[PDB]
C-alpha cells in the first residue's frame, strides 16, 4: 500500500476494508398505564309505622 | 283531679340531619415541546404540539 497516513490521528477506519469495533451496550425500557373508575351509589326510605287519624287519608 | 282526668303524658320528637360534598382534582406531570402557530397582535404566541407514543398494543 502506497496510501498516505496520518500519525497523530486516532487510526479511525476510513476506507471499504477498515474494521470498527462496536460495543452493543444497548438498553430500552418503555412503559404505560391506565386507570379510569366511576361509582355511583343511591338509597332512599321513608315511612311512618304510625298515622295520625287526620292523616289517614294520605 | 278525683279520676286521672288531670293526669297527662305526652312526648314528641324532630330530628333532621343533611349532609352534602363534592370534590375534583386533577394533576399532569409531562413535558412536551410544541410549535409556534401564528404570532399575535400584541407578541403572544399560539403554540401548538403534538407527540405520538406507541409502547405496545396501542
Ligand atoms: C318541582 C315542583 C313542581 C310542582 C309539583 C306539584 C306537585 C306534584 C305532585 C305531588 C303529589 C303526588 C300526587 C299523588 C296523587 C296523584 O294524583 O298521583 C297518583 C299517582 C302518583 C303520580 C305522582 C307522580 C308525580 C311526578 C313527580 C312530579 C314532581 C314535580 C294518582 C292517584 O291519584 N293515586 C291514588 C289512587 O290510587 P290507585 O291507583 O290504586 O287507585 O287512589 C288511592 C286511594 O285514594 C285515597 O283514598 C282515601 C280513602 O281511602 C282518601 O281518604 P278519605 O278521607 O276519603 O278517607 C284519599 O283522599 C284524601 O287524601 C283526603 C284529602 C286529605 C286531606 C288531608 C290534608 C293534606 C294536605 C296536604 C298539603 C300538601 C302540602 C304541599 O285529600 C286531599 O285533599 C289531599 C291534599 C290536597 C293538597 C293540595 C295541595 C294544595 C297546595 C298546598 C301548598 C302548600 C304551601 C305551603 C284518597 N287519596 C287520593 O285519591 C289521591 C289524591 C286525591 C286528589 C284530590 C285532592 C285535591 C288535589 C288537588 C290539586 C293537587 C295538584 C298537585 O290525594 C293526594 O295525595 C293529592 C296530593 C296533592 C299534593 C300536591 C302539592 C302541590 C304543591 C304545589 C307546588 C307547586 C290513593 O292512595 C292514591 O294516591 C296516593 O296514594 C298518593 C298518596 O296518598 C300521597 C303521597 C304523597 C307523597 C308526595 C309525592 C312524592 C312523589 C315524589 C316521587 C315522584
Ligand atoms: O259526676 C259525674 O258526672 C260522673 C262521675 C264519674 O262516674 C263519671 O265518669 C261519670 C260517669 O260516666 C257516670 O256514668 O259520672
Amino acid at each position: 500500500n502506497y496510501g498516505y497516513q496520518p500519525l497523530f490521528e486516532d487510526r479511525r477506519p476510513r476506507n471499504i476494508g477498515d474494521t470498527l469495533t462496536i460495543v452493543l451496550q444497548e438498553n430500552v425500557s418503555a412503559s404505560k398505564s391506565s386507570s379510569a373508575n366511576a361509582s355511583r351509589d343511591g338509597k332512599t326510605s321513608f315511612g311512618f309505622d304510625t298515622v295520625p287519624r287526620y292523616l289517614q287519608g294520605l | 283531679f278525683g279520676n286521672s282526668r288531670a293526669d297527662m303524658e305526652a312526648s314528641g320528637g324532630n330530628s333532621f340531619n343533611g349532609k352534602g360534598g363534592a370534590n375534583a382534582s386533577n394533576t399532569f406531570s409531562g413535558t412536551l415541546t410544541v410549535t409556534v402557530d401564528q404570532v399575535l397582535a400584541n407578541g403572544n404566541l399560539h403554540v401548538v404540539g403534538e407527540k405520538q407514543i406507541a409502547i405496545n398494543q396501542g
